[PDB]
């Protein structure tokens, strides 16, 4: 583990401030950049000193997410039980857009959900997918530019790589409790080990 | 002249009439030219004509735009709009 992150230098000092703007609060509280109707060229109103491009600062400093991808495995029951997690994402991150990847049966569950933007059908149970369909889904996920991706499917090396190629800042997944999930946590920002080989047993 | 009679023992004789004929290149160019003018005339006339389906409410009312992917996009749009309408209703209440 030292050999992975060389020059670690511990964690951040308690007195670090991370600047002034885009430092505290939530996503809906940011006062800058604001509209400048008096500008003849349509340029916004920016704070003194700060660079013009400020929307990228919240992701680095405050860890804001605007588009989230929840790849929920299972049918109607699991996708229904994932509703409090979706509401939690909406409450914690105001203004976020949540997209769901699930099976054909689980996609119909999100008809009665007020928080999901897109619900997409993808055969997650197939361990050997069609190369064209797999590539199309991966490119779609790459082109949505998800800030964070969560996976309730038990992720091996292949699912970890699929989440890795999503270009998401946070890659969070459930992993296999057995030895076959070795190296999956290297490609994921956060890993969860359930108490059994079946997550729906809970 | 261009007629040949062959007799075969034990067989009926055959009279063959032959005429080596071919269209001139000028005639072929005339065919091409007339087909080009017919194509131009038809393009003009049948573009000026009315289109029974693509101008109808059955096509434009559903969201059609001549684009091959409007059906799937319209479907995903109406599901997203239903979810957004539920969100609006929960906000108002
Ligand atoms: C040699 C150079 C190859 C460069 C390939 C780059 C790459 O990663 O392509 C990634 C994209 C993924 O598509 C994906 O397809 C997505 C489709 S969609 O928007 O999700 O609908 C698209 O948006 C996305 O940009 C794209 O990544 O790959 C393809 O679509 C297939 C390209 C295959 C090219 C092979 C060339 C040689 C063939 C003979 C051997």
């Amino acid at each position: 583990n030292p050999w992975l992150d060389l020059f670690y230098d511990g964690e951040d000092e308690p007195e670090t401030e991370y600047g002034s703007m885009f430092s505290d609060g939530k996503q809906d509280e940011d006062p800058y950049p604001r509209d400048n109707p008096e500008n003849p060229y349509g340029f916004l109103k920016f704070p003194q000193g700060y660079a013009v491009e400020m929307a990228s600062l919240g992701s680095k400093v405050r860890g804001d997410v605007r588009r989230c991808c929840c790849v929920v495995s299972g049918g109607v029951y699991d996708n229904l039980l994932f509703f409090p997690a979706i509401q939690l994402i909406k409450d914690r991150y105001p203004g976020v857009q949540i997209d769901i990847i699930t099976s054909a049966r689980g996609k119909q569950t999100y008809e009665m959900n007020k928080n999901v933007r897109w619900a997409t059908v993808y055969d997650l149970d197939d361990n050997f997918p069609d190369p064209a369909e797999y590539t199309d889904m991966l490119g779609l996920l790459k082109n949505r530019y998800y800030d964070m991706v969560l996976s309730t499917k038990l992720a091996g090396l292949g699912h970890a790589a699929f989440l890795f190629m999503t270009t998401a800042r946070d890659r969070v997944s459930y992993v296999y409790p057995n030895v076959n999930a070795a190296g999956a946590g290297l490609l994921l920002s956060e890993t969860f080990t359930p108490d059994s080989m079946n997550l729906s047993e809970g | 002249m261009a007629v040949l009679v062959e007799h075969v023992e034990g067989q009926r004789d055959l009279i063959t009439h032959k005429s080596i004929w071919h269209l001139s290149d000028a005639a072929i160019k005339n065919v091409y030219l007339f087909y080009m003018m017919f194509t131009c005339w038809g393009c003009c006339v049948f573009g000026a004509a009315k289109d029974p389906y693509y101008d109808s409410e059955q096509y434009r009312g559903d969201g059609g735009d001549g684009t091959g992917h409007w059906v799937y996009e319209k479907q995903e749009d109406i599901e997203e709009a239903g979810r957004a309408a539920l969100w609006r209703e929960e906000l108002i209440e």
